[PDB]
DNA sequence: GCAGACACTACGAGTACATA
DNA sequence: TTTTTTTTATGTACTCGTAGTGTCTGC
């Protein structure tokens, strides 16, 4: 069935030794799932960001013979292997994977009865049946009442006897904010380029296509360390007309270039800090900053971060002219928002995307600014409401 | 070429209403012996084993063994329009993507032909559930449905305890405690209401109410139901139909015993 | 028979031969109708140029009176045109055939710039899929409010402003049909104050004929309230030729005597400063100051102070122009 | 019978009749001849041939099973959160017997109109049933499609069609329709097309129906010259603080009947990609937004656009 | 002076509940022969032709011919609070806007005079062809409503065929197909439940289920409905009211294209 | 000391629902004759009087002329927790700042006490003139509620006319006029259905609809209703609630249009 | 003949967003 | 290597929860 399936499914890992994630996260998830071995399998013996995880793996158990963090929340950018890690780690620890993803109904009653089905009963095969590990994929799109249902099931003192592992893409969702305080938080770093280059070499040599490690490194750079996007791009670009991959096919924007939603701190860093030493022209930096600030989204938070961070830099303008024209640009955005929300004319909403890039023309430095998250406007509004 | 002429649509209606909210798919296995359906939930909570032999149909033609993976709701949509007492021709080809059902449901010579598209369901294999049950009792189906509804009125789960005496049902809630004690009811004229006990080694388990109600929704399918339960083996209810086959429901107990 | 109608509705070009200006576009649409090759049309232009009249004349030419209600679906901004309407009545009208007689149907979407972009995105495959069965005509004034995917699917005709040379015979037809005594200066004033818009030409003609009984230059400029060219020339000469107080007194007396408004004075002075051979630094300052004054008149501001600022904008540049030499 | 217009009559039915984007179309030809095509999202300008390429690929892959092995959904359909859960997933689960290397194809045309939740529900039904069904999405704005869907598909990007690529298809249509022409008329059709094959075919059909001959005068009598190439000269004049020629271009655009909103939109679109100083570009964009607020308020005259031009000329001579 | 008198209020309630989600506005054409109403739907796909005879009313007078265009949601709200056993008087003057509906309460004590304001729609008259149809089928209305409701669960567009055998309904949907074929059901004790075939040439045409389900709401008006079908003229649903008049529904077929293959 | 007992709990459970959205507070005046409530609405249009005599209570203790002021946003939630056929006791001390309502739980096993803070409001009695009305009529209560509800779908304001023929309700809107009349209903078995006239001078006044619907929210308290009108006196709606007392509603008319010449 | 239960659509309500 | 919240005023669109209500089953 070589001509029947995708290369992302033909080269999917079927064992723990074939995973492409960070080894620390794999070991932490496996140790967290083996902390359930006493309650689930009835056996005493199973066979910085790192420091908190290693402490919570060695923190012990509650007197109900369970981990005190009963939910493992998995976070990261798309295409890293989070679903693959959850399924491989669950099938490796003797469990049976029960999936509940975003393609289901996700109403607070259907979510409730599906969790009660998945976790509150034993196997219908009797003895020898594998336990159920409830994998909840795409929890960041669930409503807040579904998260409340999940937490009420998690905090019944009706006792939860089976592990639950949740997978999300953005950990800072407003529906998961109570979950992060209660979950074994595993954040996925981007995959190592050398490991992905070696894996793409293995895939291309299995498919009989020749490629240098340089063009595969360029493809990994293009797709922002996405395994699935790189393998799909190789599957399209190889075909069977030609054998050897060319560097200009990867360098071209026709195949393999997808839109990446930028983080807020990455956008503030690329606005305030110049790139380190082509790309040295000011026009390319102008267009790059404009497109990154447009592709991030959440425009009001970007404006608040610019307003709260631009006076904390090592500003070279001692005459305060750059600060004055930046405040003029901020007042320009505010007037545009007011006029668009007053006259119902939202074609005025194409100019405030040029507010961040103006800051990039004003306060771009070669230093390393410590960008903080904006809180002053929201704290002031809450205090004014009080 | 597969043809099965079910003599009455009542049994098909009661089966597809019994497992309407129970299983998400129907996997009909077609052989020369009859039609088999061994389906399991995705969370491994309930199991359905339905067998309809070839003698229970008006006709039965089966050239090759077939696997009909079909949607539950798409067939409930069909037999919401079927007839209670009418002949139902369930037919399919050897290598086809469709499954046809021909009937004359309103008794008004209204020739209805309803087709379905198959589901491509992965071939999971469940060979034989082991049957070495210590406690085998017999009960009427209607009284079981009534007591399951009475438990559903109060609680959310049933504590079921077998005994040489009979089967005790318990349920607890904030409103109150619902409890009955089954007695020997063999001194009646009806043979369906007689409770026959062939048990040893009494077992007390806890089961979900919703799956028990879905199992006992098949009360008019058979007059008498058989209960088979033991320690660490899931509970079986069994409806023996009169001439077509039999139906087995398997329910896994709760982890929190008592 | 006679009816109580406005002259922009009493005199509507029911046929394509009664429209005056866009002769190449109308010839192409007439050859579309005659060859039975009518495409999805996109009629865009300034108001009062005859786009709705064009599509109504085409609909009356294509279909008879006994079948007109089954072939034409006309929707405008007074009707609900949400995405439920595109997926509902419009899609069912497109996907079904006719009732009485065979033929292709016509969906007219007047004022299509007022549609939401969800409805415009739902319109795309309705237009593309049922091209043989039904035809679509979008009419707009702003082409930027229609998505480029809908602009690709329709052949677009720009109904530009009506030139005053071709505007005269239709006005002469309306004058002869209403028994109106008009002079040549009255017709010149009509085609000047209309500015490529037959609606306001007919409205000003009807208003002047009701107010005065005759249509001359004095009656048109009195009924409209517009200042004459000699008044604007006098205002510019006073602003450029003498001091602040005398020019202020003369302009104030002219505005009080004739009842002029500052918006029309600003418009005509703006038209005049591009004709007067000013230096480029003077012209930029004059345009910026006059745009500021025109923006200040849009709210509750005293018109006397804005008139003084209009005088001030030229009293600043007088010395600069003379010292430039 | 009613004859279709040349956009719909001369829609390509084979993938080798599609001009432009030669490498991507050639790889789609290889995939249609062989099979086992990955999930695909085609993005690009309107009128490039994305829907044509997707439909031709689906037809060439499926053959006679196109009626039962293809699910085509548009923006004219519902395709909300309840349709991705119930209809798309049931089609992905549906048994369809196909030859080797061929899968079911769920064409989701114009995928920008789908909401975020429907695209979130699309992810797991894309990933699970990939050995029996495939996805072919077409879009204009690729940022409207979320990043999990773009990771789950091969993102093909179509570029705007060049002059020779449209000229080859125009020569094919002209030789089919026996249309007399000159070279200047075909150049005018290319000029009014602006990289769009739909507009090229529409303008050719309009000129041939109205006049019967394709020279520059017959094209420009019914079609129109493009806006931003003329706006760019006015912006270049405003950069050099030449107010007279900028007002000449502005008054020429005003007497053509263009509204102030279309003119200021073209001015902003030119000033986004203009070649000048970045701080001067930001000053220009801020002045354009300040004028556009007045346009949206209700004051939209020729004096206001002239004041905008005068302020843009002031921004040059104000260091 | 126009003054009609519906003998009972149930027939007007059934008519205005059949047309409520279909007809935009009611154009009552008034003559000495009766009351005519030819109105298209909002989508310009369906057509409703209602004809009420003068002999069906209690008292019917009409001096000069009228054409009253009135709103339908207002008339629906008027007829919602109307009885099924009471007389309803429709009044209209020569040059007024008040169309008066005069009836009694369900308490049967107080009068109720509800005026409506007439509209000015001046719509052109649509010509009914009144030609012969290649298929005429008499069938019960309840069975037609039941089969349309059963076909609405499978698909959205229904291919209805008719031949020498009988009428056949097909709904190729997403679950699958539903093919229901009924013929020669005249061998019952009832007279309404019968399927009769009158004309010859078989026709297959596809229609929307929404308009058919809207047409089936006139089931309490007539026990037996008539279906007229041909290859060019549209689908006609003819309800023959017992002693008042008749109701014709015209539905246009959908555009279907075969595969190129 | 104020200490009162009710004979039926449904009196409060029918009289506080009309005052839920009508008046913002309930001010009770305590005297030896009974409890008197006079409350004017926030828009100064409606005036509610409620006089419940001391002979109707199960027991009644009143030593000093006191006035209590309670809110509605808490009493409406408290009343829904109470039963229907139980007994309600109202208690208020001489110097305390709270009002206690003691009743039985709907489970009929425990006694429920609810306390409400006494709002110290500074009001003055407006003073009804109690003059001779130019029109007095008697109507059924539920029929008047159905009449006021049927005019809600037509216009935002109603017109009440009262000649010697009877009482005419009119509702002129954009849809059309809705006119109903009641006259000479003495030939019925029920005594509460007697629509009678009592005065001579006809009166025609336009009133609001929302306030009349709020007035007809208190219909099952009494059997009949009384309507009093004059040329300039506001409309008086009188309910005779059983034996303990009566309730009066005052509704001001609207400003008439300039129809002179 | 009349009470209990089933699914049906209409309607209330919360939320997001609107550009290139 | 750094995260909590409701304002902008309409119009539209989507999604979900709730409530009359027509009709079927049963004793
Ligand atoms: N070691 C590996 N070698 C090759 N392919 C792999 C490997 N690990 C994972 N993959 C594939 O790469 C993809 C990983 O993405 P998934 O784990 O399925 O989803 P995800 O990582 O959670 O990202 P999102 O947010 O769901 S898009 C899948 O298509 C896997 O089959
Ligand atoms: N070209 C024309 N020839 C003759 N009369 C015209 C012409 N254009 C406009 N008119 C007159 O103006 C009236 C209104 O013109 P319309 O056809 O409504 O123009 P329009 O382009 O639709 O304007 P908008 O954009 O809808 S406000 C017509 O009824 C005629 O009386
Ligand atoms: N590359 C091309 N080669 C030949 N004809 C083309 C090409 N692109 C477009 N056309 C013609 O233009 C018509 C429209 O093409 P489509 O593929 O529907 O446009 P599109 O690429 O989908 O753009 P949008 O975003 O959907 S408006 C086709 O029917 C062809 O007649
Ligand atoms: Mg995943
Ligand atoms: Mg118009
Ligand atoms: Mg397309």
């Amino acid at each position: 069935a070589s001509s029947h399936c995708l290369w992302v499914d033909e080269f999917a890992p079927r064992h723990y030794t074939e995973l492409l994630s960070d080894d620390f996260t794999n070991r932490c998830l496996l140790k967290w799932l083996k902390l359930w071995d006493l309650v689930v399998f009835g056996h005493e013996r199973p066979s910085s960001h790192e420091q908190v995880l290693e402490e919570m793996l060695e923190a012990g158990l509650d007197p109900s013979q369970r981990p005190k963090q009963k939910v493992a929340l998995l976070c990261g950018p798309p295409g890293l292997g989070k679903t693959t890690l959850a399924h491989v780690i669950a099938r490796h620890a003797g469990y049976s994977v029960v999936e509940m993803n975003a393609s289901d109904d996700r109403s607070p009653e259907v979510f409730r009865t599906r969790i009660e089905a998945a976790t509150q009963m034993e196997s219908v095969l009797g003895a020898g049946g594998k336990p159920n590990c409830l994998v909840i994929d795409e929890i960041d799109g669930a409503p807040v009442a579904a998260i409340n249902v999940l937490l009420s099931i998690l905090n019944r003192k009706g006792l939860l006897m089976r592990p639950i592992i949740c997978i999300c893409n953005d950990q800072f969702a407003p529906s998961l904010r109570q979950l992060k305080q209660q979950a074994f938080l595993l954040h996925f770093p981007p995959t190592l380029p050398s490991r992905l280059v070696q894996r793409l070499q293995e895939v291309s040599l299995r498919q009989g296509m020749r490629a240098d490690p340089g063009v595969l490194a360029a493809l990994c750079e293009k797709t922002d360390n996405d395994i699935r996007a790189c393998i799909n791009t190789l599957q399209f670009l190889y075909s069977r007309g030609q054998r050897e991959l060319s560097v200009r096919d990867v360098q071209a924007t026709r195949v393999g270039l997808k839109d990446q939603r930028r983080g807020l701190f990455s956008v503030w860093q690329e606005v305030f800090q110049l790139p380190r030493a082509s790309l040295t022209s000011a026009s390319q930096r102008f267009y790059r900053v404009l497109h990154a600030a447009a592709s991030a989204g959440e425009h009001e938070k970007v404006v608040q971060g610019l307003f709260d961070n631009f006076l904390r830099l090592r500003l070279r303008d001692s005459s305060l002219g750059a600060v004055c024209v930046a405040l003029d640009w901020l007042a320009f955005d505010d007037l545009l928002a007011g006029a668009a929300h007053h006259s119902q004319s939202f074609q005025l909403l194409r100019y405030p995307p040029f507010l961040p890039v103006a800051f990039h023309v004003l306060f771009a430095s070669s230093h390393t600014p410590r960008i903080t998250f904006p809180s002053s406007q929201q704290e002031a509004q809450n205090r004014m409401s009080q | 070429m597969f043809e099965a002429r079910l003599v009455q649509g009542s049994i098909l209606k009661k089966v597809l209403e019994a497992l309407k909210d129970l299983i998400n798919e129907a996997c009909w296995d077609i052989s020369s012996s009859g039609v088999n359906l061994q389906s399991m939930d995705s969370s491994h909570v309930s199991l359905v084993q339905l067998t309809l032999r070839s003698e229970g149909f008006d006709t039965y033609r089966c050239d090759r063994n077939l696997a009909m993976g079909v949607n539950l709701t798409s067939m409930s949509k069909i037999l919401k329009c079927a007839g209670n007492e009418d002949i139902i021709t369930l037919r399919a080809e050897d290598n086809a993507d469709t499954l046809a059902l021909v009937f004359e449901a309103p008794n008004q010579e209204k020739v209805s032909d309803y087709e379905m598209k198959l589901m491509d369901l992965d071939v999971e294999q469940l060979g034989i559930p082991e049957q070495e049950y210590s406690c085998v009792v017999k009960m009427p189906s209607g009284e079981f449905a009534r007591i399951c509804r009475d438990l559903s009125h109060i609680g959310d789960a049933v504590v079921i305890s077998c005994a040489k005496d009979g089967v005790k049902f318990s349920a607890s809630g904030e409103l109150g405690n619902g409890n009955i004690k089954l007695s020997q009811t063999s001194n009646v004229d009806k043979e369906e209401e007689a409770v026959t006990i062939e048990m040893n080694e009494p077992v007390q388990l806890t089961f979900a109410l919703r799956y028990l109600n879905f199992f006992t929704k098949a009360t008019p399918l058979s007059s008498t139901v058989t209960l088979s339960m033991s320690a660490d083996v899931p509970l079986v209810v069994e409806y023996k139909i009169a001439d077509m086959g039999h139906l087995k429901y398997y329910l896994a107990p709760k982890i929190e015993d008592e | 028979k006679i009816r109580n109608l406005p002259w922009v509705e009493k005199y509507r070009p029911q046929t394509l031969n009664d429209l005056i200006s866009h002769q190449d576009i109308l010839s192409t649409i007439q050859k579309f109708i005659n060859e039975d090759r009518l495409p999805h049309l996109l009629l865009y232009g300034p108001p009062g140029t005859g786009k709705t009249s064009t599509i109504l004349a085409c609909a009356k030419q294509l279909y008879k009176d006994k079948e007109f209600g089954s072939m034409v679906l006309e929707l405008n901004a007074s009707d609900d045109r949400g995405i439920d309407i595109i997926r509902g009545p419009i899609l069912s009208f497109a996907s079904t055939r006719t009732i009485f007689k065979k033929g292709f149907k016509l969906v007219i979407l007047d004022e299509a710039d007022a549609m939401t972009q969800d409805a415009q995105n739902a319109l795309r495959r309705v237009i593309e899929k049922f091209t043989e069965n039904t035809r679509f005509c979008l009419i707009c004034n702003y082409l930027s409010k229609i998505i480029p995917a809908l602009q690709s699917r329709c052949t677009r005709f720009r109904f530009g402003p009506l030139t005053p040379e071709l505007m005269v015979p239709r006005l002469e037809h309306v004058v002869e049909e209403e028994k109106v005594d008009i002079s040549e200066d009255g017709m010149k004033a009509l085609v000047t104050l209309s500015s490529g818009d037959m609606r306001r030409a007919l409205n000003i003609l009807q208003s002047t004929n009701m107010a005065f009984g005759k249509v001359t230059e004095e009656t048109v400029y009195t009924c409209t309230g517009h200042p004459l060219k000699s008044d604007i020339a006098n205002i510019l000469d006073w602003m450029l030729n003498q001091d602040f107080t005398t020019a202020y007194r003369n302009i104030t007396e002219l505005k009080t005597l004739k009842g002029l408004a500052l918006h029309d004075i600003l418009t005509e002075i703006h038209l005049f400063v591009h004709r007067v051979d000013f230096p480029s630094s003077v012209r930029i300052h004059l345009l910026t100051k006059m745009a500021d004054i025109e923006y200040r008149l849009s709210v509750g501001t005293n018109e006397k102070i804005q008139l003084s600022s209009l005088i001030a904008a030229f009293q600043v540049t007088r010395d600069l122009i003379v010292a430039e030499a | 019978h009613y004859e279709l217009p040349w956009v719909e009559k001369y829609r390509p039915v084979k993938l080798n009749e599609i001009v432009g984007n030669e490498d991507t179309v050639s790889r789609l030809e290889v995939f249609a001849r062989e099979g086992n095509v990955p999930n695909i999202i085609i993005a690009g300008p309107p009128g490039t041939g994305k829907t044509t390429s997707i439909l031709c690929l689906a037809r060439a892959l499926l053959g006679p099973a196109l009626k039962d092995a293809m699910l085509e959904l548009n923006a004219s359909n519902d395709r909300g959160i309840d349709v991705v859960r119930n209809k798309i997933k049931m089609f992905a689960q549906q048994k369809v017997t196909l030859p080797k290397g061929r899968h079911k194809i769920i064409i989701l045309d114009e995928a920008d109109s789908m909401t975020d939740g429907a695209q979130q529900a699309l992810r797991r039904t894309m990933e699970i049933y990939s050995k029996t069904t495939r996805f072919a999405l077409a879009c204009n704005a690729s940022d409207k499609i979320i990043e999990p869907i773009q990771s789950r598909c091969a993102v093909l990007r179509y570029t705007k069609l060049t002059d020779a690529q449209i000229l080859t298809r125009l020569m094919n249509v002209i030789e089919k329709e026996r249309v007399p022409y000159t070279d200047d008329g075909l150049e005018a059709i290319i000029f009014t097309a602006q990289g769009d094959m739909r507009q090229a075919l529409n303008n050719l059909q309009s000129t041939f129906s109205g006049f019967g001959f394709i020279n520059s005068e017959n094209v420009f009598k019914v079609c129109d010259e493009p806006h931003p190439l003329l706006v760019k000269e006015m912006i270049q004049h405003c950069v050099n603080a030449n107010i007279d020629e900028a007002y000449k271009i502005l008054a020429h655009l005003w007497h053509l009947g263009y509204s102030p909103e279309d003119i200021i939109g073209n001015i902003f679109r030119v000033c986004k990609t203009f070649q000048m100083a970045e701080y001067l570009k930001l000053e220009f964009i801020k002045e354009i937004g300040y004028t556009h607020m007045k346009i949206a308020e209700g004051v939209n005259s020729l004096l206001q656009m002239a004041g905008l031009l005068a302020r843009l000329c002031q921004k040059t001579m104000a260091p």
